[PDB]
Parts: structure tokens; C-alpha cells; sequence
RNA sequence: AAAUGGAUGGCGCUGGAGCGUCGGGCCCAUACCCGGCCGUCGCCGGCAGUCGGAACGGAACGGGACGGGAGCGUCGGGCCCCGCGGAGCCUACGCCGCGACGAGUAGGAGGGCCGCUGCGGUGAGCCUUGAAGCCUAGGGCGCGGGCCCGGGUGGAGCCGC
RNA sequence: UGGAAUGCGAGUGCCUAGUGGGCCACUUUUGGGAAGCAGAACUGGCGCUGCGGGAUGAACCGAACGCCGGGUUAAAGCGC
RNA sequence: AGUUCAAGAGGGCGUGAAACCGUUAAGAGGUAAACGGGUGGGGUCCGCGCAGUCCGCCCGGAGGAUUCAACCCGGCGGCGUCCGGCCGUGCCGGUGGGCGGAUCUUGGGACCGCCCCCGGCCGGCGACCGGCCGCCGCCGGGCGCACUUCCACCGUGGCGG
């Protein structure tokens, strides 16, 4: 396995892993759906601060 | 991109740079590291001294946060402040001497790698280094302790 | 196929800026502008610039 | 500046034509249309071009005018010349040589405008 | 008959590698120069600008202060083929004539207060087409990360290189072969 | 009339055989398309007598003479009238051959034109 | 003395087509010499000088005395002329010159205007006056991968950079 | 007086695939009656290599190869 | 026979490859076929094949039409201490009132560095503009009305390719 030089590596790989992975396709989706939240809420408690 | 790459130019030859003697199997040696005191205890020992054993003692429960120091050197000290400040104190004519709050940029303790320019400075900081308050001293500066 | 796979690459900000510029310097010399095949004749200016 | 340009549309044109171990360059104003630094008529601020007129006979000389390279409306002065063959070649010259407009490219005027005048003069089998 | 064609082909930049328009006239500019001039100072300067970034590597400007202070080396221009960097170690710079392909901001504003003039190449080759009055600067080329792990084998008795170690701590390749209280230790 | 080259130079070529691929003459799924035979036993690799025999660069052809056609002209594809016009200042070496997908209307211009352009056409009588 | 019938290779050869020692001729290799063409490698190789004046081996200034002259004291001589003019060039990633060399499994590298499908630009691209696909004793190109055109069939899309 | 001859441009770094069954011959050589047997040394070769000759043949003799025209040879030949 | 543009679209019917087979045409045939290199014979197709070139200058013959050469008017270009506006470095004067600063404060201020603007001085045109004055070129018009200029034909014409 080891060729010449090069570094020991223990890559975590020996557990199943493909059946858990965590995409990221709908993070643009939940950042949209986080700012309506934000801006609905703002209106909702209008006069107050909405920090 | 694939069409770059090895596998393009390697259609028609029977074998895919893997050699018709040994082939391309499985995992001819081991699996990962696997054999590293057996089979491959050369390339171990000739790439990776101080591989296999145990040295020093352990410690439970290490929270890096309090192991915290930065550290600065003397060449570096007059980068955080302002060249405006260095300038002027120079051209002072007084004993007046600008403050380094070393702690203000960042860095805990002070080294004394480097040299200092011929201009006092008060340097504050928690820790310094024996050759770093011996070359502000030398210079006319103080050094000045932190908690 | 796998959905895993990398779809997505990030440039410098400051290369994406340099590209931005040298496109900007591209689009004020008329033969670089022919050579997109603009049709750019009768134009008064290259660097149009209307109110 | 001429040869910055060149180096940006040397291989990447809307008018370059590779084809069958050829090149060629489809540019209003390049005489012999070859992709070539030299006979470019995009990239440089004095270049001539020789069309037929916008009638069968004749032969429109184009020049670029050395003010207003930023400006394409203005920057090409064309004169219809319909003469005989031998006064339209001398004119041609005389344009390119006396005022040193472009030296370079004398016979490649002269040449496509020969082509121009014959191609005009009627086909007989 | 009777020969060996393992060495024909030398092997060397006859060209930049890169697809730079502007490094790309530069090298048509001094291309020209070392041809129809008999100076080895364009020479040089040709070859240096076809090598490779990690054969270019930056010139700080503490360095150029310290060879361009040598002995007979006033009023020549410092010509570095690679960038200048500025560094912070150093407090007062004087002035000088430094021609580089890139010059960092804060090292150009440096050169520049003190009264100093910074050139390009096609300026250089204008205000001296041979290369009089220069002296011609490289940065550290062995200076880099990769030369510590270069050489003779770390497990080999008197080896001072650096091994490839994933993170540093007393539990990352420090019992055998590096104690004699563990095996050995060469 | 039929329009000649500047120059009509004497054309050799090294061989007008084409290469076929080995043993396709025994099989109908061994097309005759040109493969190296990588066998550790191959013979026609292995350079026999008798053999087929394998494509080099020593065959290749004067590079005065390279893609000329028996007429002495080098060929163009053409499939427009502008594309026409970029041969006329080449019109001794170079002759235009008019795609196939063309129509017939348009083959009548491109003809018509390359005739008072003095462009030689290689394919004029195509689709009459 | 060995088993199918058989092997100076065979036929055959005995003033030799046998054996030994020798001569002079002559025949053949992808080897050697000369020449052509292809490629690879090398030459810190040449060309930005496109000029009708232009070019390698020194030029440029001012002081005195001088001789070859045009002049009859001027070294002015990038300005010249009964012609007003003189091919091609240099996609510098281009073009040109000279010299040497070229076997190849496993394997490595480079180039590919070799090929397939989809996308961004571009071709004022092609197409019911006929796209793709398929067939072809037709014309050709390329060392080759392959490609272009002619003809037939087909009926709606397709290709170049 | 660059301190023999001859020839040649050298030095150096990184990364690195395949391979890690071999076999044959002159000479030397161990075991074996011996073997187209087993095991060594040196060099060359076959394997990776086609070409002329040995009728035929992995290794012998000659000679190593881009596509061709002329000329000449090697080893070997010239009754058919 | 009819429908359809098309039945070479006729209800597992778009196009319709190969393997395999039938038939027609041609050729051949006792060392199984098939293959490489040379030729030769026959055949299908191809060549606006079947009296063979095409350009420039000059020489003659005869024809036609006139602008040419020069000159005048008008228009447009190309080139260059003459002027003005810019683009600017540097350099001073600030109505500046501006951004920052780990400089000093006596948040507001002062100080410093830049940024832009105003005025004066100062250098250069090329991806930066005008206007005089010349010199050159081109185009349009007039005059120039024929030993000039131009256009076509003939010679089995001469030179070069």
C-alpha cells in the first residue's frame, strides 16, 4: 500500500458513510425561506425593535 | 475535466498501464496501513521514525483555551502601531515615550527575536521573554506587566 | 452518478473583481467589440453613454 | 494598443475560419483575408480596405482617419474611384505611397483591386 | 550507429508556460533583444521570464536593501524577475531604482515615499536595452516548505529532513526510531 | 474555360494503397479502419514478411505537395457566397467545393458568382 | 541391429555437383556510400531592417595646414530623380536555414484541423428548391485516427470555429 | 610551458510507472554415469527484434529497422 | 383499377443497416479459402476529354470614344514650437470642509498623511480634442478637342512567367 514518501493517513471511511450524506442543494432554498421569516416577523411586531 | 486525462489515451491498450505480468488486482499488499511491522516495516521505519510506541504522559480533559499565549517578536513590535507614532517619537526632542499595548493587537507574550530601533517605548504585555526586556531596556524603554 | 458530486466552484474575490475590470477595459475598444460580431458602425461612441 | 488587441483575437474571432488546414479572417478591411497581425483591419489606426462599388463598376477605397478610434461612425472615409485600370492602380498608389499611409500594404491594394476591376468587366465563354 | 537517445531531448522552457498576453509581449520584447544584442544580461532576463512561479520566487524588499547597499552598487537599478514584498522588519528605506514583473501595494508605496522608482520591463529595456548599470536580484529559491521534507530519508542515521506528519504532538512519530529508550534512535 | 494554378508541381506520393487493419479481411465485425495491432504474439507487429503493413511518418507526404488535389488547387468548403469571397485573393491555390447540404437555389449563386470571381468551383454540375 | 515409406533440403552427382589446399570472376540484406522525401532532436541558430537606397567588418563632432575634385572662398552631401517607382514576406503559437539521427513488449510523456453526446459564445451558418440516418464498380484528401464531394434512398432537423 | 594519450559539453533536484517466474551461448565452474538435468561467475544475447544466411528453427553466423532510386558488401553461396 | 406528395407509407404498416438467403449481370475455378508486394487484362464510372492554355509589357494594321498632362474652383484626407483647450507629475498659494490616523488634546478641536477640487508655474499624444499655416494625395466640376489618354479586334508577331 505505502509508495516512497508521503503521509500516514486514517481516513474515517469504514462505517457505512454514503448512506448518510449531507447535501447541500437546498441551503440558497433555506436562506430565502430564513429572510421571509425575518421580514414577516419584522411586520408582525411592527413598532418594535425586531432584533 | 476527463477529456485531460490518462484513460483517454489508454483505449486500445489491453492493459491500462497496470502490466500484463502482475496485473491490476484487488489489494495485492494489505489494506490501508496494514503490515506496517511485518511487510512494510521499511517503508515505515525509513518515512516514519517514531511510528509504533508510546512516549510522555497522557493528560485527561485538555482545553486548549488556557494553554492560550501568542507571542510577538521585537522585529514585529513597531507594526502595531502606527508609522506616524514611530516617526514622531523619534523626532521628539523629550524622554517622551509611546505605549505598545501588546494585549490591544492581539499577543500575550513578547520575544526578543530581532533588534529595536535607538527610540524608548513602554511595552505592555503579560509575559516577556529575558532577552526582550533586556533589549527594550537597551534601547531606554520599560517593560510593563498585564493580567 | 452520484448527487455528491462537486457542482460547485468559488473564486477569489479579488480575481472575480479583475475579471469584471478587464471585460469592462474589453468592451471600450471597438475592434475587440467587431470581434464579437456587435455590428458596431454608425455608433457614435464605443463607450455609449445616453442620459 | 495593436498588438495587445492582436493577442486577444489571434484565435478568438467572430471572423476566423479554420477550415481544411486553412485560415482565414472575414473583416471588412483586411486585404488578402488571412489571420495575420499585418493585414488585421480591426486592430490597427491606419488600415485600407478595398470593396466593390455599391454599383458594378468601380472600385471604394476605405481609410481610417486618425482621430476618433472610439468613435466607428466617424473613423472611415471611403472615395468611389471609376476610371480606367491603369488610372484607378495609380491612384490607389498614390493614396498608400505619398502620404506614407501604410506602406506595407501597396501591393495588396493594388492586387485586390485588380481583382475587383476584373471581376466587374463581363464574362465571356 | 552505436549511440545513445536517452539524452537527446533536453529538457527546458523554450516558452512561458503561461497564457499571459502581457508577460507574452515581454517575452516577444526581450526575445528580440537577446537575438540582435550581444548582452547575457538579456539572456538571463528571457530565461527567467519563461520559469515557472516556484522558480520565481518573491524578493522581499529587506533583501534588496541589503544587495543593493553592497559596495559599488549605487545608483544601478535592482532588476528581480518576480515579484518585490515588503517587509515589516525593516523601518527606514532609501531610495531605489527597482524594476520588477509585480510590485505588492504596500512595498510600491514604500519604494515610492522614499523617493525611490519603480519600472517595468519595457521601460527597463528602453532606459537600458543592454542591461548597464544593474544588478540582477533572485529571491530564495530553496526558501519554501517543500525543500524542509527534500533529501536524505528522516528514518537514516544523520537526516535532518522533516517528515510528512498529519499533526505535531508528542503521540505523532516521536517513540521508535527517534529514542533510544524506544528501539533505537540513529 | 478550365481555370489553372500558378503552378502545377509533379505530385509523388509514397504509397496510394490505403492501410487496412489486420485480419479484416477474415471478418465482417473488423471493419478496415487503421488499428495497431497490440498482441504480444502479432506478427504484422512484430514487422514479418509477407505482411500488412503498419503506418509511419516516413510515409508521409512533400510538404509542397501536401493536400493537392490532381488539378494543383487545395480545397475550401464553402457554404454561402460570403464564404465565396474570402478565396479571392487566393484564387491560384485555392479552389471552393460547395457543402452537400447547399440547395439548389443557393448552388446556382455560389456557381454564378465563383465564375466572375475567376474561383474555381470543384463541384459545379452538382444538382443540375 | 527397430519398428508407417523417406530424406547431404530434394532431384540427382563419380574427368566431380565428393574430400583437402588455393586463384580469378560473379549473386544477394532493412548493413555500408550518394541522392530524394517524412518526422524527431540539436544549433544560447536566423527574421521586428517592409528600404529603393539598402545591407557585417567603426562611426560623430568641432580647431590649424594640406592635397582629389563640383564650384571657382564653400567637406553642404537624407537627400537624391528625363523614370515618382520597386515581387513575396512576419497566423512571431509565424516563417526560414544548417547538421545529425529514426527497432520496441511492460511502461512513461507529447501532439491530434481524429471521433461521440450535451452547455456557454460565435458563424446576419445550412435546411421541405430537401436535415439526420442508410447504400454505393463514382471523384479525392490525409502516414493514420478519419474526412470532403458526386449519385440513390429518406422526410425534419443539423453542423463549423 | 594548464604539467601523459585519446574522446566527450557537464552538474543537480523533485515526482515516478512497470518489474522483482527468466532462459540461451563461448570461456571458468559445483552435484550428478549423464540429460534439451539441477546450481554458480564474466560477457554477449533471446525475452522486447524484424532483416540476409544455416532447407526448416527464440538463442548460431552476419547485421540491427522511418518511405524510396542508384552503387557496393558481410555471413553464405554460384549443376537444376 | 383506385386513394395519397409518397403504398420504393397497405393495420406489429416512419427510416429500414449487418449477419443469412433468392435472383439478375460480370469474372473465375484440380494444391481449402483468404492475405502482403509488383504488374498485366477486362469492366463500371469520371474528365463543359477529343485540336489545348492563360497572364503582363512591347511591335505593327485598322476602329471607336474621350478623359487625361498641366491649369482654375469646391470637398475630404495624411504629415508637421504655431496657438488654444484638455491628460498629467512635481511645485506653491487654500473658499477648501473631505476621509482616516495606537499624534496631541483642553465629544468638540489642533497636528499629520493622503483624496478631490480652484488659481499660478512645470512635461508629454497616442486606445485623448480642436483651430491657423503650409506641403502632399484623392474625388467632383470646368477648361484643355487630339503626335496625348483610354477601350476592343486582328497578326499563325517579340520578351518574361
Amino acid at each position: 500500500a505505502p509508495s516512497r514518501n508521503g503521509m500516514i493517513l486514517k481516513p474515517h471511511f469504514h462505517k457505512d458513510w454514503q448512506q448518510r450524506v449531507d447535501t447541500w442543494f437546498n441551503q440558497p432554498a433555506r436562506k430565502i425561506r430564513r429572510r421571509k421569516a425575518r421580514q414577516a416577523k419584522a411586520r408582525r411586531i411592527a413598532p418594535r425593535p425586531a432584533s | 475535466p476527463s477529456r485531460l486525462r490518462k484513460t483517454r489515451k489508454l483505449r486500445g491498450h489491453v492493459s491500462h498501464g497496470h502490466g500484463r505480468i502482475g496485473k491490476h488486482r484487488k489489494h495485492p499488499g494489505g489494506r490501508g496501513n496494514a503490515g506496517g511491522m511485518h511487510h512494510h516495516r521499511i517503508n515505515f521505519d525509513k518515512y516514519h521514525p517514531g511510528y509504533f510506541g508510546k512516549v510522555g504522559m497522557r493528560h485527561y480533559h485538555l482545553k486548549r483555551n488556557q494553554s492560550f499565549c501568542p507571542t510577538v517578536n521585537l522585529d514585529k513590535l513597531w507594526t502595531l502601531v502606527s508609522e506616524q507614532t514611530r516617526v514622531n517619537a523619534a523626532k521628539n526632542k523629550t524622554g517622551v515615550a509611546p505605549i505598545i499595548d501588546v494585549v490591544r493587537s492581539g499577543y500575550y507574550k513578547v520575544l526578543g527575536k530581532g533588534k529595536l530601533p535607538k527610540q524608548p517605548v513602554i511595552v505592555k504585555a503579560k509575559f516577556f521573554s529575558r532577552r526582550a526586556e533586556e533589549k527594550i531596556k537597551g534601547v531606554g524603554g520599560a517593560c510593563v506587566l498585564v493580567a | 452518478t452520484k448527487t455528491w458530486r462537486r457542482w460547485h466552484r468559488r473564486v477569489n474575490t479579488t480575481q472575480k473583481r479583475y475579471a469584471i475590470c478587464s471585460a469592462l477595459a474589453a468592451s471600450a475598444l471597438p475592434a475587440l467589440v467587431m470581434s464579437k460580431g456587435h455590428r458596431i458602425e454608425e455608433v457614435p461612441e464605443l463607450p455609449l453613454v445616453v442620459e | 494598443s495593436a498588438h495587445l488587441q492582436w493577442m486577444v483575437v489571434r484565435n478568438c474571432s467572430s471572423f476566423l475560419i479554420k477550415r481544411n488546414k486553412q485560415t482565414y479572417s472575414t473583416e471588412p478591411n483586411n486585404l488578402k483575408a488571412r489571420n495575420s497581425f499585418r493585414y488585421n483591419g480591426l486592430i490597427h489606426r491606419k488600415t485600407v480596405g478595398v470593396e466593390p462599388a455599391a454599383d458594378g463598376k468601380g472600385v471604394v477605397v476605405v481609410m481610417k482617419r486618425r482621430s476618433g478610434q472610439r468613435k466607428p461612425a466617424t473613423s472611415y472615409v471611403r472615395t468611389t474611384i471609376n476610371k480606367n485600370a491603369r488610372a484607378t492602380l495609380s491612384s490607389i498608389r498614390h493614396m498608400i505611397r505619398k502620404n506614407k499611409y501604410r506602406p506595407d500594404l501597396r501591393m495588396a491594394a493594388i492586387r485586390r483591386a485588380s481583382a475587383i476591376l476584373r471581376s466587374q468587366k463581363p464574362v465571356v465563354v | 550507429v552505436d549511440i545513445r537517445h536517452n539524452k537527446d531531448r533536453k529538457v527546458r522552457r523554450k516558452e512561458p508556460k503561461s497564457q499571459d498576453i502581457y508577460l507574452r509581449l515581454l517575452v516577444k520584447l526581450y526575445r528580440f533583444l537577446a537575438r540582435r544584442t550581444n548582452s547575457t544580461f538579456n539572456q538571463v532576463v528571457l530565461k527567467r521570464l519563461f520559469m515557472s512561479r516556484t522558480n520565481r520566487p518573491p524578493l522581499s524588499l529587506s533583501r534588496m536593501i541589503r544587495k543593493m547597499k553592497l559596495p559599488g552598487r549605487e545608483n544601478k537599478t535592482a532588476v528581480v524577475v518576480g515579484t518585490v514584498t515588503d517587509d515589516v522588519r525593516i523601518l527606514e528605506v532609501p531610495k531605489l531604482k527597482v524594476c520588477a514583473l509585480r510590485v505588492s501595494s504596500r512595498a510600491r508605496s514604500r519604494i515610492l515615499k522614499a523617493g525611490g522608482k519603480i519600472l517595468t520591463f519595457d521601460q527597463l529595456a528602453l532606459e537600458s536595452p543592454k542591461g548597464r548599470g544593474t544588478v540582477l536580484l533572485s529571491g530564495p529559491r530553496k526558501g519554501r516548505e517543500v525543500y524542509r521534507h527534500f533529501g536524505k530519508a528522516p528514518g537514516t542515521p544523520h537526516s535532518h529532513t522533516k517528515p510528512y506528519v498529519r499533526s505535531k504532538g508528542r503521540k505523532f512519530e516521536r517513540a521508535r526510531g527517534r529514542r533510544a529508550s524506544r528501539g533505537y534512535k540513529n | 474555360a478550365a481555370l489553372r494554378p500558378l503552378v502545377k508541381p509533379k505530385i509523388v506520393k509514397k504509397r496510394t494503397k490505403k492501410f487496412i487493419r489486420h485480419q479484416s479481411d477474415r471478418y465482417v465485425k473488423i471493419k478496415r479502419n487503421w488499428r495497431k495491432p497490440r498482441g504480444i504474439d502479432n506478427r504484422v507487429r512484430r514487422r514479418f514478411k509477407g505482411q500488412i503493413l503498419m503506418p509511419n511518418i516516413g510515409y508521409g507526404s512533400n510538404k509542397k505537395t501536401k493536400h493537392m488535389l490532381p488539378s494543383g488547387f487545395r480545397k475550401f468548403l464553402v457554404h454561402n457566397v460570403k464564404e465565396l469571397e474570402v478565396l479571392l485573393m487566393c484564387n491560384k491555390s485555392y479552389c471552393a467545393e460547395i457543402a452537400h447540404n447547399v440547395s439548389s437555389k443557393n448552388r446556382k449563386a455560389i456557381v454564378e458568382r465563383a465564375a466572375q470571381l475567376a474561383i474555381r468551383v470543384t463541384n459545379p454540375n452538382a444538382r443540375l
